[PDB]
Formats: structure tokens, C-alpha cells, sequence
RNA sequence: AAGCGAAUGAUUAGAGGUUCCGGGGUCACCUUGACCUAUUCUCAAACUUUAAAUAUGUAAGAAGUCCUUGUUAC
RNA sequence: GAAAUCUCCAGUAGAACAAAAGGGUAAAAGCCCCCUUGAUUUUGAUUUUCAGUGUGAAUACAAACCAUGAAAGUGUGGCC
RNA sequence: GGUUGCGGCCAUAUCUACCAGAAAGCACCGUUUCCCGUCCGAUCAACUGUAGUUAAGCUGGUAAGAGCCUGACCGAGUAGUGUAGUGGGUGACCAUACGCGAAACUCAGGUGCUGCAAUCU
């Protein structure tokens, strides 16, 4: 018949990568994880003990409980027309930091530093970051560089 | 011998210090790891070694870039407290295992506190915490590779750090003089292995019975003329002055670092450039094919 | 039973089913000489080389295949001689056709359930191609070329599609063109291996790259 | 040369083969134990062939290793059976060599009723000063080929000894 | 293969000496059937064959076994001159050769040419 | 998608090399029965190094950032 | 004797892990050896199936008491 | 800059051959009273750093080295794919427009990097 075991489904996601079979390194337990840490889930496949559900492996959710070596993550999940919170027993193991949050945290240190450089001298010290604005007007040289004519190349078989 | 090529191209090699042999990664991750509720506590590992002619023990917290060392105890600077000839064997552990003990109390603020043991008679008799006090340092023991067994040098020391009073948690059962009967440490037994009475009874047996042996070997003990029951006097005194002063001070060295540098750079074997690499093939391939 | 006509299996419509630990009970290819002709002359014997390639994608039954075989040596071999040429079926027969069994007697309604459990028992191999694979090549000396072309045209008659006799640049059954392989030739890089031939690569073992060819040092250095 | 890359005497292991189990085994190890001084080990068999009357973990072959002086000298009067000298067989690519007598127990000592006569086998295993570097638990490695032992170093190093001359036949 | 715990004597002759004697000295310390065999006389009967096998040990250097030579004459003695020498028996087929060696020396010759296959009996 | 001169599974063609664990033809005698190595052709839904496109998780703050020092049986 | 047992070398796992397949495992999750019963008690929370119901299975814990280990630690049944 | 103890990333570190190693250190190495363990002081354990020693191990170097890691306007804007068309094509499929964009291949490099502590001509 049909099988939705907890773990069907999941020839690949489980799979150590290749050469890095056997051992996790030893930095994972060393990582320290605080309560409000922004996480994201990928199970290396080496610990059974404490695996995530192979819906979450990816998700990135903040960490709501710290044990002794698990560590608890609310995650959103897709369900119907509504988001449900999920509170997951996850194994450090599995787990890493999220580096799109410490980017942005490390920004707000450059805008409060460049915010109180701004309080002294020079207001409007322009906060927001710009997306790739229009690139503006300049001046193309041709020293040395006279612009060499292409023209389409005929049809060959190369075979 | 004579491997193809898919052998080296799918080949994992396990982490340096595996490949080495000298790191064991299955006990460091439970030896590193922490209860998460207690999350910047570094955990102290007592890393007990055994080279030849010395032995190292070493108290090391494990950070995320590295192990950063908090006093780092060696056996060849006993000389300094008063033990020469010897610094290996049981006794010389168990000197050092007070040794780093007392080093790292003096450097965190508890030498008034936790003397471990005045006068040692080798019970099992760990630190308690005193009331209204804080607690004893309690680091791990991390002894690496070598095998448990009854009576090793790595539990002398481990011994020696908890009579210091550098509370290591363990058990008697490992511990040299050990019955299989009654679940006891004799303390005649064990505390003649800390002032090394297994040495010195088998100094003294060796005189009576034969010269060459008694001569050939412990002739680092003949230029002193020291007895064998004078052992335990040297021991005890060199376990007071390790009590007195284990701050330790690193030795005056000569030819200081750069000139360690300077001298070493010639007699090391430089490494090569990419044209000189490519210089040398025109010589190989001329030596090869100059009408052969 | 009676063979389906290829009209029916023509198109790449099912994902490959190759013989497998999967696919247990299935007959063998009816081609099984994939290499005809002088197959063992040297490289330069037979400098010009010939595909005949599938412009479109479909399946090549593998019968097909040896259908086609037999009639592009047969024309070949009393023209030119049996040793001028050597030709080569690049595709092989891996993809396992199914056929629903069916029973078509007086009344066959009752016993049979008609689309219940339809899964196909295997039914022969075909070869798998998409557009511009090659699916023949020979190669042969370069005046016998009308032939090879005109005995592929022979071949090009039992494949269903349109098919196209290309005559590659290459040396051959090498991935050299003709005017740079002669350069590679003359240096001296060349050792034949029976059927094919060594290339000396300017990485490896200088050792024993002058073991396999002595020929360049000596040439350069002359 | 270099002392220490002189060949030594490491280990000698010395094998029968016992089809069935039962007395016969004790007179198989007495023998041994009166010859070598120490108990051997029955090791048991791995697999059932059913070829031999043998099921598994049988205790079939009793073995024992000797090493040291007391190795070189029961190999010095092992191999005055083999009127030291030998075949340019038996001797194995890795610098090992062995060979298989079929009596030792009124050879080494008189007899003594209920123990029988067995074929001895012996496999030499010589190594160099060095070979703990590949059985300490720690920092354990391998070994240079200037250090490995090959077919060459060792019939040169079984001539000096015992006046032996290989390839008898 | 010859030296070993003890080298083995005949008679009271050492095993190095047992490779030199000649026939006639052996009558000595020979038992009295063979004895008996020499003192009634040896005539030209084993010359034509002691002949040829000192032709085939000169022509036979060390590294390898000497020719096997063959016979039929079971009646023979073992003697010191054929020592150290392999010789095939005559039995009615396929001669069985048979390496002479000093713990061998003073026997008949019939002893080794088995002229019956032993009988099996059982399963196979 | 791509890859098999990369793992497992298949696969066509050859080229070069064996213990007394088979010369089947004169005893070690060229001796056709091997596997191993460097190539060559074509593959794979229940193979894969690698690996898109689309789709997909989170973040883009005032419930935040920084500083000072109070509670706790942790 | 191809295949009885011994010895050595190469051995990225091509073995084994009760049982289907897959994933995972090298001083081990494999083979051997020692001790043991945590395959225990109280409940609660969480994940999968999902109505975020139950059953089943599982993860993390806490209060306990034990087992092992020198210890860290591991163990609330079977590597998943 | 070398060594050791503990390491972080885990082949740029691996693998196969050859060469080199001052001082120190490492190791090999020497011996079995006690502890401990094994068929076997080979493993382990103890003890001497004493008899020696670079032969190893280890470290570094060498290879038009395999491998591994980077890049490349080398392949290739290729294959593939998202969107659209009253696009072509009998169909199979293909081209086009707006996008994204590989892998193999080839070439050019490189062969560990550091962290704590002690030590070394």
C-alpha cells in the first residue's frame, strides 16, 4: 500500500555529504544557542538520536527552550489557511546559527556607530540601505580600445 | 600499494588529530560538550600525557577556535622543586598531580582555601565544599588514548590533583594497591606508591640480591648517594615546597626566540618556487632524453 | 506472439526502464555484434569518419538496430571488400519496452479483466536517442567514401524518422580534427592501443611518459 | 650499518590442526605446553564446511606464539630437524617464512604414554627494531620501506645464521 | 637433508664415514642374508648397472637431483656406491625411483619396487 | 541537466602483463581457459561526483540597539 | 586441496548491524570481553499521521531510584 | 622558525616513490621487583632515561605525480529551465522574446592554515 513513516521520503535529506561521512565536528556542541537565537534546521544524518521531521529540515525558526543537549525552536508550518506554531525536541546536532540574522545584526551596529558620528557632525546620515539604484551617466574612452566589429557566425556542424 | 584512482578520489580522511593517532574524538565530544543550561561554562579537562623522560599534565578549557590552557604543569620542572632523578615514574605523577593542582588554585584565588590533603595517607578522601564557600574547581579528567587499568601513572596523577585539593571527580577502584575482595584501597599500600616505595623497595631488593642491575640502572641515584628509604623524605619535601610555591615561572631561556628563529631557518628545508619547479623538469626531461 | 509494429513504441513517452534488479524477466537484444567491418585497423588506416545521426527524438527498437546493421555491411562489404571500413552502432539497446498481454479469443472478456492491473510484461529492447546523437559511424579511407555514404543510405531506411549522413571533420573515430590531428601525428603522440590509439598529456609522470612515448622527446630535441 | 635496522627475532607461531574435539585436544595442547612452558589457545573454527566433521567454534587447531631468546633457541633445536637449511620456498613476499614437521613429542622429551604423535608447523615472522609503531594504541603509524622486510633481506639474513644455505632442492 | 639431532650411524659407522666405504668392506658389518649373497659370489650382476649410475652422478652437478637411473633386480643390496643416488625399480609398470640415502644403506633393493597395487576396499 | 579514462549496476571493441589455485600439445618446456592495468562506445525511476531553473524558510528593529546594576531555591 | 587453522601486507568500508528496503556507523552503531536491567515510578509537554482528535511510534526533559564507566557522560528498550 | 601537550577548520592536510633533519623535543629504544594483561612484558602496565639510535616513526622537501582545493571572458551563455505567443512543425519536437543559468572537459595556480601553553642554538 502507501507509507507515510516518520521518516519516508527521505533517501537524500539524511544523507551525510559526500566525504563528509562519520564524525560531526566537534565546533557543533561547542556553539552556544540563547533564547531568542535565529536557527535553521539541517539533520545530519549521523545522529539518529533527536532527529527532526524531514518537514523541517531547512526551516529557520527561533529558539524558544535550551536543555542539556537539545535545544527547543518554534517553527511556522503550513496548515490549511493558518500558520501553527511547532515546538521541536531538536538535538544540537542538527542544528546551526542563522547567518542571514547576525548580518543583520551587525548592520544595526554600523547604523548605530554611523547614527552617532552622525550626532556630532553631518545630519541626514542616510540610514536605509538603497537597492541597486539606476547606474548613473559616464564617459566611454576608446584609447587603444576602437570597439572591434562581430559579426554572426555561419552555421557548422562541429561533429 | 598501488592504489587506483577512485581510491584517492572518494578517500575521506578522518580529522588531523585522528590521522595522528593522538586525539580520540568519540570521548571529546562528550568530554567538550556542555549542558546547554549552562552555556559559557568552559569545562576544565585535567589532560594527563606520557611522553618518554617527562610527563605533562595540563588543565585546558575548549573554546570554539581552540583550547586555551590555564596552567600547564610539566613534569620536567620538578627539578626545580626538588625531585631529579625520576620523572616519570608513580610518584613523580603524583607530585605533579598536586603540582597542577595547587598552580591553578593559587591563579583563580582558592590557595587559602582547599588545601586538599596536609599529611596524605592516600585515602579516598575527596573535597568536600566547604559550608558557606565556594565550591572546589571540579575539572575532568581527560586521559586520551592510554588504557584504564589499576595502578596507571594517568590515575597518579589524577590522585594527586584531587589530594591537592582540586576537586576531580573519579573513583578508588582504579587506583594502585586495589583488592578484588573487599572493594578497598590499602592506605599502606597506596600511600607507599605517592612517596614511591615501589621504586625504592625495588632499589633495595635489587642491592641485596645482585650489583649489575642495582648499577646499570637507577646510576642517576648513585651521584647522590640518596638511600632508598630516603625517597620519601625528598618527595615529602619537595610535595611541601610544591604546597609553598607552585606559581611557577618559565625557565630564563638562551638565544632568545628570534635567534631560535634565525638558526632554524637555515637548517630547515625550504620549499621550492612554480619556475623553478618548471626549471628543474628542463633538466629532467634533458637528462632523460639528451640522446638516450 | 506477434511482434507490435514500431509505430507503436516510436516516442520517448516512458522514463527508462533498463534490465535491472527491478526488471527481472525480460528477453536479450536481438543485436549483439556492435563493431563490424576492419574493426581492428590502426587509426590512420581509416582517416575519414562518417555518422549517421538522428535528427529528431524517438526510440530505436533494438532489433531495428540489427536490422539496420546487417543491411549497412552487407552493401558495404561486396562493394568495397569485407576490411574498409569499420563501422560502429554507438547506441545501445538498454530501455525494456512493455507490452499488456491480451487475450483476444472467442469471448476473451470473461477470463481477462481488461485494464486491472495493466502493468506491462517486457516486450523487447529499444535505444533511447534524442536529436543530433549519433547513431551510426563508420570509418574507412577516404575514396571509399561514396560507398559508406550509400550503404548508410540503405541503413537510414529501416530507422523510423528522418536520419543524416554528416561527414564529421574528425580524424576518425577520434575527437581530433583532421588538419590538427596530422600535427599531433607527426610529433610523435601517438601510440595505437589495438583499435585506438594514446594521446601523450603535457601532465604526469615525466618517467613514464617517456616510457609510453620516447618519440616526442627525441622529436623535439632533434 | 645501522644496529637497529638489523633484523631481530619477533615473534614464532606454531599451529596444528585437530579435525574433531575431545582428548584429542588435551594431548594437542599438552604438547605444547610441555614444549613451549606456556598454554597455547584452541582457536575455533570460523565457519562450518561439514567437509571435515568440523562445526563451527570446534576448537580444531591448537596454536601458540613464542618470542625472545627462548623463540630463537627452540628454533635453534627446531632447526636441527631442518639441518639448517631450507628451501627457497616457504618464504612469504613480506619477509616471513615457516615450515611444518610431523613429530616433536619423543624429539623433545622422552615420551609419556597417552599423548601421541602430531605434526608441528612453524611460521617465522621477523621484523625490525621499530614494529611497535604500528601496534601502540597511540599515535600509531606504519613504516618506512627502508624498513619493510622483503624476500631479499631475509634469505641474507638466514645465511649467517645457523650456516644455512636456501633453495635446498 | 642429512645432518640432524644425531647423525644416524650403522653399525657403528658414522654417518659422514657411511659415504665412503666401498662394497667390499661392508661384508664386515653386513647381516648374514646379504652376506651370505656377496660370499657366494657378486658376478658382474650389479657392474653393468654400478657402471652407469657413477656416469650419471659426475654428470650431475648441485641445484638439482641426480638422473633417476632405473632396474628391475629386487635381489640387489643396498651399497655404498650407489648412495646418495635415486634409481627406478622394475615392478611390471610406471618404476617407482627412490632417492638412496645412508639409513637406507645395506637392505635389498625389492623392498621398495611395490609390485602389487595395494588393495582398497569400501565406498570407493 | 551532466557523469561514467568517478562509487554500485550494466555494458562494445580491442592493447599489455599469471602462483606449480587448471597448459588441453615435448616435465620447467610458445602454448590461447584467467583476472589486473591504460584506453574506447553507450547508458540508468528505484545509480551518482557535481548540479540548475522555478518553487521554498528566515531576517530587514522602538517588543529593537547600547550603557548602569537589582532578583533568583537555577 | 578453491574452501579445515595459523601469520603478515594492502584493505573509505566493497562486511556486519534479528527480520523488507533505504539512510547511518571505523580507537564505531561492526567482532570479542566485563558488569548489569533504565525493557523501572510519577505524570506532563512536544513531533508524525492530524480535525493539529485518539491510538501507535518517537524527541526532549523534571522529580526519583538505579545501571555502567575512572570520569565526562550515556541509558525511560532494540542505530533509525 | 623547529618540537611537544591540547586543539579549530577537516586531504591545499590525503596517497605512492626518493631525499633531508643542526639543537631541543618526539619516538624508536633497555628491563620485568610492584600493579596490570596477554598463547606470548609483542599490546597494555610498571621502572630506568639508563645501553644506543635516526634506521625508522614524526617533520620538511622533491614528482612535467595521481588526488584534493581554488579560479578562468576554457567549455558555455551550451545543456537545461520560468514566463508568452491564433509561433513553426502531421507529429516528434524545435526556434524565438523576456529572464536565470549548469556539469563534464581544458587551462592556470596551490599542497595546509592557524589557536593556548611550555620548550629549543
Amino acid at each position: 500500500g502507501k507509507s507515510h513513516g516518520y521518516r519516508s521520503r527521505t533517501r537524500y535529506m539524511f544523507q551525510r555529504d559526500f566525504r563528509k561521512h562519520g564524525a560531526v565536528h566537534l565546533s557543533t556542541y561547542l556553539k552556544v544557542y540563547k533564547v531568542g537565537d535565529i536557527v535553521d534546521i539541517k539533520a545530519n544524518g549521523s545522529i539518529q538520536k533527536g532527529m527532526p521531521h524531514k518537514f523541517y529540515q531547512g526551516k529557520t525558526g527561533v529558539v524558544y527552550n535550551v536543555t542539556k543537549s537539545s535545544v527547543g525552536v518554534i517553527i511556522n508550518k503550513m496548515v490549511g489557511n493558518r500558520y501553527l506554531e511547532k515546538r521541536l525536541n531538536l538535538r544540537v546536532e542538527h542544528i546551526k546559527h542563522s547567518k542571514c540574522r547576525q548580518e543583520f545584526l551587525e548592520r544595526v551596529k554600523a547604523n548605530a556607530a554611523k547614527r552617532a558620528e552622525a550626532k556630532a557632525q553631518g545630519v541626514a546620515v542616510q540610514l536605509k540601505r538603497q537597492p541597486a539604484q539606476p547606474r548613473e551617466s559616464r564617459i566611454v574612452s576608446t584609447e587603444g580600445n576602437v570597439p572591434q566589429t562581430l559579426a554572426p557566425v555561419p552555421y557548422e556542424t562541429f561533429i | 600499494d598501488a592504489k587506483s584512482s577512485a581510491y584517492s578520489s572518494r578517500f575521506q580522511t578522518p580529522f588531523r588529530r585522528r590521522r595522528e593517532g593522538k586525539t580520540d574524538y568519540y570521548q571529546r565530544k562528550r568530554l567538550v560538550t556542555q549542558h546547554k543550561a549552562k552555556y559559557n561554562t568552559p569545562k576544565y579537562r585535567l589532560v594527563v600525557r606520557f611522553t618518554n623522560k617527562d610527563i605533562i599534565c595540563q588543565i585546558i578549557s575548549s573554546t570554539i577556535t581552540g583550547d586555551v590552557v590555564l596552567a600547564a604543569a610539566y613534569s620536567h620542572e620538578l627539578p626545580r622543586y626538588g625531585i631529579t632523578h625520576g620523572l616519570t615514574n608513580w610518584a613523580a605523577a603524583y607530585a605533579t598531580g598536586l603540582l597542577i593542582a595547587r598552580r591553578t588554585l593559587q591563579k583563580l584565588g582558592l590557595d587559602e582555601t582547599y588545601k586538599g590533603v596536609e599529611e596524605v595517607e592516600g585515602e579516598y578522601e575527596l573535597t568536600e565544599a566547604v559550608e558557606d564557600g565556594p565550591r572546589p574547581f571540579k575539572v575532568f579528567l581527560d586521559i586520551g588514548l592510554q588504557r584504564t587499568t589499576t595502578g596507571a601513572r594517568v590515575f597518579g596523577a589524577l590522585k594527586g590533583a584531587s589530594d591537592g585539593g582540586l576537586y576531580v571527580p573519579h573513583s578508588e577502584n582504579r587506583f594502585p594497591g586495589w583488592d578484588f575482595e573487599t572493594e578497598e584501597i590499602d592506605p599502606e599500600l597506596l600511600r607507599s606508591y605517592i612517596f614511591g616505595g615501589h621504586v625504592s623497595q625495588y632499589m633495595e631488593e635489587l642491592a641485596d640480591d645482585d650489583e649489575e642491575r642495582f648499577s646499570e640502572l637507577f646510576k642517576g641515584y648513585l651521584a647522590d648517594d640518596i638511600d632508598a628509604d630516603s625517597l620519601e623524605d625528598i618527595y615529602t619535601s619537595a610535595h611541601e615546597a610544591i604546597r609553598a610555591d607552585p606559581a611557577f615561572k618559565p625557565t630564563e631561556k638562551k638565544f632568545t626566540k628570534e635567534q631560535y628563529a634565525a638558526e632554524s631557518k637555515k637548517y630547515r628545508q625550504t620549499k621550492l618556487s612554480k619556475e623553478e619547479r618548471a626549471a628543474r623538469v628542463a633538466a629532467k626531461i634533458a637528462a632523460l632524453a639528451g640522446q638516450q | 506472439m506477434a511482434r507490435r509494429p514500431a509505430r507503436c513504441y516510436r516516442y520517448q513517452k516512458n522514463k527508462p526502464y533498463p534490465k535491472s534488479r527491478y526488471n527481472r524477466a525480460v528477453p536479450d537484444s536481438k543485436i549483439r555484434i556492435y563493431d563490424l567491418g576492419k574493426k581492428k585497423a590502426t587509426v590512420d588506416e581509416f582517416p575519414l569518419c562518417v555518422h549517421l545521426v538522428s535528427n529528431e527524438l524517438e526510440q530505436l527498437s533494438s532489433e531495428a538496430l540489427e536490422a539496420a546493421r546487417i543491411c549497412a555491411n552487407k552493401y558495404i562489404t561486396k562493394t568495397v571488400g569485407r576490411d574498409a571500413f569499420h563501422l560502429r552502432v554507438r547506441v545501445h539497446p538498454f530501455h525494456v519496452l512493455r507490452i499488456n498481454k491480451m487475450l483476444s479469443c472467442a469471448g476473451a472478456d470473461r477470463l481477462q479483466q481488461g485494464m486491472r492491473g495493466a502493468w506491462g510484461k517486457p516486450h523487447g529492447l529499444a535505444a533511447r536517442v534524442d536529436i543530433g546523437q549519433i547513431i551510426f559511424s563508420v570509418r574507412c579511407k577516404d575514396v571509399n567514401k561514396p560507398v559508406v555514404i550509400e550503404g548508410l543510405r540503405r541503413a537510414r531506411y529501416k530507422f523510423p524518422g528522418q536520419q543524416k549522413i554528416i561527414l564529421s571533420k574528425k580524424w576518425g573515430f577520434t575527437n581530433l580534427d583532421r588538419p590538427e590531428y596530422i600535427k599531433k601525428r607527426d610529433a610523435g603522440e601517438i601510440k595505437d592501443d589495438g583499435a585506438f590509439v594514446k594521446f601523450l598529456s603535457k601532465k604526469g609522470s615525466l618517467e613514464k611518459n617517456y616510457n609510453e612515448f620516447p618519440e616526442y622527446f627525441q622529436n623535439l630535441s632533434a | 650499518q645501522n644496529p637497529m635496522r638489523d633484523l631481530k627475532i619477533e615473534k614464532l607461531v606454531l599451529n596444528i590442526s585437530v579435525g574433531e574435539s575431545g582428548d584429542r585436544l588435551t594431548r594437542a595442547s599438552k604438547v605444547l605446553e610441555q614444549l613451549s612452558g606456556q598454554t597455547p589457545v584452541q582457536s575455533k573454527a570460523r565457519y562450518t564446511v561439514r567437509t571435515f566433521g568440523i562445526r563451527r567454534n570446534e576448537k580444531i587447531a591448537v596454536h601458540v606464539t613464542v618470542r625472545g631468546p627462548k623463540a630463537e633457541e627452540i628454533l635453534e633445536r627446531g632447526l636441527k630437524v631442518k639441518e639448517y637449511q631450507l628451501r627457497d620456498r616457504n618464504f612469504s613476499a613480506t619477509g616471513n617464512f615457516g615450515f611444518g614437521i610431523d613429530e616433536h613429542i619423543d624429539l623433545g622429551i622422552k615420551y609419556d604414554p597417552s599423548i601421541g604423535i602430531f605434526g608441528m608447523d612453524f611460521y617465522v615472522v621477523m621484523n625490525r627494531p621499530g614494529a611497535r609503531v604500528t601496534r601502540r594504541k597511540r599515535c600509531k603509524g606504519t613504516v618506512g620501506n627502508s624498513h619493510k622486510t622483503t624476500k631479499e633481506d631475509t634469505v641474507s639474513w638466514f645465511k649467517q645464521k645457523y650456516d644455512a644455505d636456501v633453495l635446498d632442492k | 637433508k642429512k645432518r640432524v639431532f644425531k647423525t644416524h650411524s650403522y653399525r657403528g659407522v658414522d654417518l659422514e664415514k657411511l659415504l665412503e666405504m666401498s662394497t667390499e668392506d661392508f661384508v664386515k658389518l653386513a647381516p648374514a642374508r646379504v652376506r651370505r649373497r656377496f660370499a657366494r659370489g657378486m658376478t658382474s650382476k650389479p657392474a653393468g648397472f654400478m657402471k652407469k649410475l657413477r656416469a650419471a652422478k659426475l654428470a650431475a652437478p648441485e641445484n638439482e637431483k641426480p638422473a633417476p637411473v632405473r632396474t628391475h633386480m629386487r635381489n640387489m643390496i643396498i651399497v655404498p656406491e650407489m648412495i646418495g643416488s635415486v634409481v627406478g625399480i622394475y615392478n611390471g609398470k610406471a618404476f617407482n625411483q627412490v632417492e638412496i640415502r645412508p639409513e637406507m644403506l645395506g637392505h635389498y633393493l625389492g623392498e621398495f619396487s611395490i609390485t602389487y597395487t595395494p588393495v582398497r576396499h569400501g565406498r570407493a
